[PDB]
RNA sequence: GCACCGCGCGCAGGGGGGCCGGCGCGGCAUCUGGGAAGACUCCUAAGGCGCAAGGGAAUACCCCGUGCGCCGGGGGUUG
């Protein structure tokens, strides 16, 4: 049975022995990676019995840094069916698709990847979901895309770089609105791979604290993935 | 060595299988505030059996796969010892039988 | 320790290899006549000096440390000329230098020999070293592969036309080289050549007699006619 | 005060708080000749169409934001006025885009993100024939 | 100093703090500063202190 | 270029190519570009190292997208003929993978050379 | 011109010290007209911390700070002039890594960082420049390592050997400073003063000078005299030996202090050649060079 | 609440302190123990190891002399 979550755009599927996180496919009848897809419709067609309105790609938190965020204790997302979210780091086009599936037809991902491979399975997948805008530039350089992305809502930000908050900084003095929406996914053994990552976490949260966002929480991503962070935090409220 | 090499692979597959389900079935979270104020207003917001049989099956499955998955892997590298012990020339690795290691400090040409 | 020392071929100097390791081997230079220190010849490695060997004019050495760096120190700026790296040694083991008409600038000797403790020994044209500036990547003139454990003995002919190599953990393990041609004698030593476990070889002053001596304890003598 | 707006159609111009003047477009494979020539900051028709005055300069002032573009479009002599740089100029170009809904009624009562993503896939395509495959 | 975290039992509810260091200087860390000391001092002893005192 | 965790310091050089010496006694090791493909795609891998020395380089750069799709640590090091007798081959070795297995002091060896190469990273 | 007053004391709070001082000095400026504008000096300190602070000398407080997800840094120093307006500071630390910094427009923030070393216990204690890309630092590991600043790459790791006047294996090369035609200078753990080689990055002397270890080196702005003070409040003074090129010797040594000499510092200008060497009685003592 | 002719006791918990004594994490110039360890070193001996059969048992453990192999000792004149 299919219930949507606390967070808007979000399903959940429910079972005896089992329990799935999903999204709203915006291209019905397609996969896009290999993901299972669940077919619910409507109640109302019972002497039918046919599965055939809704389809639900299910969302898979060991491939997604977002998805392990939900199933983490999440609070907020920031992001709901219309808005705009700005992907930094949009490694293929895995998680950029249900972001884009979260915010709907009327909201629009702005993915950027620097790295061509990526850039190439991010554009072959983003040709069919339209609401997706890809560009291929490196995410330290904002001034190559200033023309391209307009004003966002939230940024999502998941980059492998040591530079991450300065990335997210120049970003987000560029594009994020007032008392925007930033949740940032922390890496340390790309940061600092021998300090303890609750120092290098605590150095992350008060580089963002000192470049004026507004910590509101972090939670590690620990049944999932291996010292990795999500801070959750808004921009200037 | 062939075998043993197929099987460990069908082998680590349903691990890793069977450590998603199990993990998707099933000092961790920090909200950070201004003040000691805000602080306790949160505090004061806060103040205001199938699961377990079926973990516990989930559980029983992961450990099960594991001593697989270690035993094949185990198989594996005696085999490779083997081959090594049966090499056409003296090649190093295993011990013998009276438990001295094999090392040998030649190079093949 | 005093163990392992060379004399200069000129008799005027002899250089100590100091037995302080510590990821760099120095080595003390020592006026003969006078028995008095007047040098010290510091490279960096892991740990220390793998072996040296005087120039043919006597002024300065060449000191092979562990870990492949070779290092050209001479005698009258007393620093180092250069340093340059044998080919994919994992680390040395011995080193020998010899022949005539090489570089003037470097001592006069025109091969230098290389042998590491994988059983590979690299015989580079000192000629090639130079690009005073030292490649820091010289490509070797032969590398030889024969011998497969590593390289203990290695020493030149005085004027400069063979080399014999020999590893003393093998049986018979003695090989001898052609130079220029580098290119390694196949008729001896045979399968019935009484080599034994070779320890230490010397080649006459002539170069008409090659003397080999064993871990037995054992010294045998072979006259060398062309 | 003339400031320089670049979006993916067309520019506009708020001089005398409120909007002055505007320029638009739609629709071509010129646009990404457009998008290429700030990238450098190269000679642009909808740039000296924008900056062709037929007085003088009456003061001298550009503001935009990006230094590279400043002193690119400093040495045209076209019409010699002379840019300023970006003197951490954050609130102007940030609050012109996030008020932005109050332009669209003046210059193009419309929605123009259509070729905001067309210039995307052909920016994206022609740095992935950039790295050809 | 700061106030120290209260946890729940599962999150852990911490004020932010910076409030230390406004403009002045920021706060030697003390294990840092005897580091370097114990490699200025490595084996040796101090010279006995004073004059005639218990 | 396009080997970028390079190993440069020749401490470390020395401490990769030690450590290699002693998984090939262990008979721990995989050499060879095709076995080492074979044991990162198998993933009884437990670090990988290949050679910059490469002629064309390309014939290695499959290894990293293999190892960034499975986690595990690549490093690049500089002589593919001081990798192939570091192996004990008398052959030039362009790439090498040593596994891992239950309880060693090799394998504590490679927990803290895998730490390393992630210090270069 | 020999009065030495003493201007303005900026004190920091409790807990805080001072260890490492750099003045950044651009070059002379030149107006329309042909006046000079000469370089505006800005001071930059590390206080034992993760954190470079900048200091502001108009107000008489501390004017920024930086840091980065690194170690306590422990020493760093400006890179000299071959660019022109893009100055960068370069800071080695306890755990390895050689942050760098940038500093142009008056700005100061961690740019990024060149390398770090493979052992973990490495760390760095002194730092000086050789040329416009080429760095020297001293570490804890009995090292001098040579750094390439534009690629972030290594040229030679210099070693030193093991005290054998009493344990503790590790030599510690408190100073570093470079010659202006080429070679390194460095006091060490022994007291020695070695004498490296500038092209090929090898030792060409060993100087045994004192009798603990070597914490401060100086010197002179032409490249004609060394000042080398250590933990047995020993100053020493060297001049080249005349004949062979590149040996130096002690000329003369003399206890100035009565505690260790931790730092001194050369200036050679408008008729004045002095070096002021501080140490642990507080006093600084100006010696005529 | 107990004693309204009293201190104190049973209990909820708000904050800070002696930062006294343990625990955890981190670095630690050296020192101590272990493993690995250089190939001149040790490699157990003039013999040993492995694989596959065969025979016997304290029947989880092991021992012994058939067929293929891998080394080693000794002896050993350009095969």
């Amino acid at each position: 049975i299919v219930e949507p979550h606390r967070h808007k755009g979000v399903f959940v599927a429910r079972g005896g022995k089992e329990d799935l996180l999903c999204t709203a496919n915006l291209v019905p009848g397609e996969s896009v990676y290999g993901e299972k897809r669940i077919s619910v419709e409507t109640p109302g067609s019972g002497p039918d019995a046919v599965a055939t309105k809704t389809e639900y790609r299910i969302w898979n938190p060991f491939r997604s840094k977002l998805a392990a965020g939900i199933l983490g204790g999440l609070e907020t997302i920031y992001m709901k069916p219309g808005s705009k979210v700005l992907y930094l780091g949009a490694a293929s086009g895995t998680s950029v698709s249900h972001v884009a599936d979260i915010v709907g037809p009327t909201g629009a991902v702005y993915a950027v990847e620097f790295s061509h491979r990526s850039g190439r399975d991010l554009i072959n997948m983003a040709t069919r979901r339209t609401n997706v805008i890809p560009i291929v530039e490196d995410a330290r350089k904002p001034m190559a895309y200033r023309m391209l992305v307009p004003m966002v809502d939230v940024i999502f930000a998941d980059v492998a770089q040591p530079d991450q908050a300065r990335i997210v900084g120049i970003n987000a003095r560029l594009f994020l609105k007032q008392g925007g929406g930033l949740l940032i996914s922390i890496k340390a053994s790309c940061i600092d791979s021998t300090a303890p990552p609750e120092q290098v976490f605590a150095s992350e949260v008060q580089k963002l604290r000192e470049d004026k966002f507004f910590p509101k929480e972090q939670l590690t991503l620990e049944p999932y993935e291996r010292d990795h962070a999500m801070v959750s935090c808004v921009y200037l409220q | 060595l062939g075998y043993v090499r197929t099987m460990r692979n069908i082998a680590a597959k349903e691990l890793k299988e069977l450590e998603e389900r199990y993990v998707l079935a099933g000092p961790k979270k920090i909200v950070f505030f201004e003040g000691v104020e805000e602080r306790q207003q949160a505090l004061e917001k806060q103040k205001a059996r199938r699961k377990q049989l079926v973990l516990e099956k989930l559980a029983r499955k992961v450990k099960a796969a594991r001593k697989k998955l270690k035993a094949l892997a185990d198989a594996e590298y005696e085999l490779e010892l083997q081959q090594a012990k049966m090499a056409k020339t003296a090649t190093s690795g295993g011990f013998t039988k009276s438990g001295r290691r094999i090392k040998v400090r030649e190079r093949k040409r | 320790t005093m163990e392992r020392f060379r004399v200069s071929p000129c008799g005027r100097y002899m250089a100590l290899v100091a037995s302080d390791k510590k990821g760099g081997g120095m080595l003390n230079i020592i006026n003969v006549g006078t028995m008095q220190w007047i040098a010290q010849a510091r490279i960096d490695g892991r740990h220390g000096v793998a072996d040296f060997a005087w120039w043919s004019d006597g002024n300065g050495l060449t000191i092979a440390g562990r870990d492949g760096q070779v290092t050209e120190w001479s005698m009258i700026t007393r620093r180092t000329v250069g340093i340059w790296r044998d080919e994919g040694s994992i680390g040395g083991t011995v080193m020998a230098l010899g022949g005539r008409n090489g570089p003037a600038e470097l001592g006069g000797d025109r091969w230098v020999a290389i042998g590491s403790n994988s059983g590979i020994l690299n015989v580079y044209d000192r000629n090639d070293l130079i690009e005073i500036r030292i490649k820091k990547y010289p490509t070797p003139t032969r590398v030889f592969e024969q011998l497969t454990t590593s390289i203990s003995v290695v020493a030149f002919s005085p004027d400069g036309q063979l080399l014999a190599f020999g590893s003393q953990h093998k049986k018979d393990a003695l090989r001898l080289v052609h130079l220029p041609s580098c290119t390694v004698y196949r008729n001896w030593p045979t399968e019935q050549t009484p080599l034994g476990r070779v320890t230490a070889i010397a080649f006459s002053s002539k170069s008409d007699v090659l003397a080999v001596g064993n871990d037995v304890g054992r010294v045998r003598l072979w006259e060398i006619r062309g | 005060l003339f400031i320089l707006t670049e979006t993916s159609a067309g520019y506009a111009l708020f001089k005398a708080i409120k909007y002055k003047e505007f320029a638009k477009f739609d629709s071509a494979a010129i646009a990404v000749e457009e998008a290429s020539g700030i990238l450098e900051g190269k000679v642009t028709p909808k740039l000296a169409s924008l900056l062709n005055e037929l007085k003088d300069e009456k003061k001298v002032t550009l503001a935009v934001h990006d230094t590279k573009l400043s002193n690119s479009i400093t040495k045209l002599p076209g019409i010699n006025i002379k840019p300023i740089s970006g003197s951490m100029t954050d609130d102007l170009f940030r609050a012109i885009r996030q008020h932005l809904y109050n332009l669209i009624p003046g210059m193009e009562p419309s929605n123009f993100d259509e070729m905001n993503l067309g210039l995307a896939h052909s920016l994206s395509r022609h740095k992935l024939k950039f790295s050809p495959e | 100093k700061n106030p120290k975290d209260k946890r729940v039992g599962s999150t852990a509810y911490r004020v932010v703090s910076n409030g230390g260091d406004p403009r002045l200087a920021p706060k030697a860390k003390k294990q840092s500063l005897n580091l370097k000391q114990a490699l200025l001092r490595r084996d040796r002893v101090a010279k006995p202190r004073g004059g005639f005192f218990v | 270029s396009a080997a970028w965790p390079k190993a440069e310091d020749p401490a470390l050089v020395q401490e990769l190519l030690d450590c290699v010496q002693q998984a090939s006694h262990y008979r721990q090791l995989k050499k060879g570009a095709n076995e080492t493909t074979k044991s990162v795609n198998r993933g009884t891998s437990e670090l990988v190292i290949l050679a910059a020395d490469t002629q064309p380089l390309s014939i290695v750069l499959h290894i990293p997208l293999i190892c960034e799709e499975k986690n595990v640590p690549y490093v690049y090091v500089p002589s593919k003929v001081a990798l192939g007798r570091a192996c004990g081959v008398s052959r030039a070795v362009i790439a090498v993978s040593l596994t891992s297995n239950e309880a060693s002091d090799l394998n504590s060896k490679i927990r803290a050379l895998r730490d390393k190469v992630e210090r270069l990273a | 011109n020999g009065g030495w007053y003493q201007e303005v004391i900026i004190p920091g709070g409790k807990d805080r010290s001072v260890d490492g001082l750099v003045w950044v000095t651009d070059p002379d400026e030149e107006m329309a007209d042909g006046k000079i504008i000469h370089g505006k000096s800005r001071l930059f300190s590390i206080g034992y911390t993760t954190t470079i602070t900048e200091w502001d000398l108009e107000k008489a407080r501390a004017k920024k700070h930086a840091s980065g997800q690194h170690g306590e840094i422990w020493c760093f120093g400006v890179q000299p002039l071959p660019a022109a307006q893009n100055r960068k500071l370069v800071a080695g630390t306890v755990d390895g890594n050689l942050v760098l910094y940038s500093i142009e427009d008056g700005d100061l923030k961690f740019q990024k960082t060149l390398t770090r070393t493979p052992s973990k216990k490495t760390k760095f204690v002194s730092i000086a420049f050789q040329s416009h890309n080429i760095v020297i630092v001293g570490c804890s590991n009995s090292t001098i390592c040579a750094y390439d600043v534009r690629t972030g790459t290594m040229l030679r790791q210099m070693t030193l050997g093991t005290d054998l006047t009493g344990g503790s294996k590790n030599i510690i090369v408190w100073a570093v400073k470079c010659l202006p035609n080429g070679d390194i200078v460095s006091g060490d753990s022994t007291g020695q003063v070695c004498i490296w080689d500038g092209k090929t990055y090898t030792q060409a002397q060993r100087i045994q000078s004192h009798t603990q270890d070597v914490l401060c080196l100086s010197v002179s702005a032409d490249g004609s005299k060394i000042i080398s003070g250590g933990m047995d409040r020993r100053t020493a003074v060297y001049e080249p030996m005349a004949g062979q090129s590149g040996r130096w010797s002690k000329v003369f040594h003399r206890r100035y202090h009565q505690h260790d000499v931790k730092a001194m510092a050369s200036f050679e200008g408008k008729g004045m050649s002095v070096v002021v060497s501080g140490g642990s009685d507080a006093s600084p003592i100006v010696l005529p060079l």
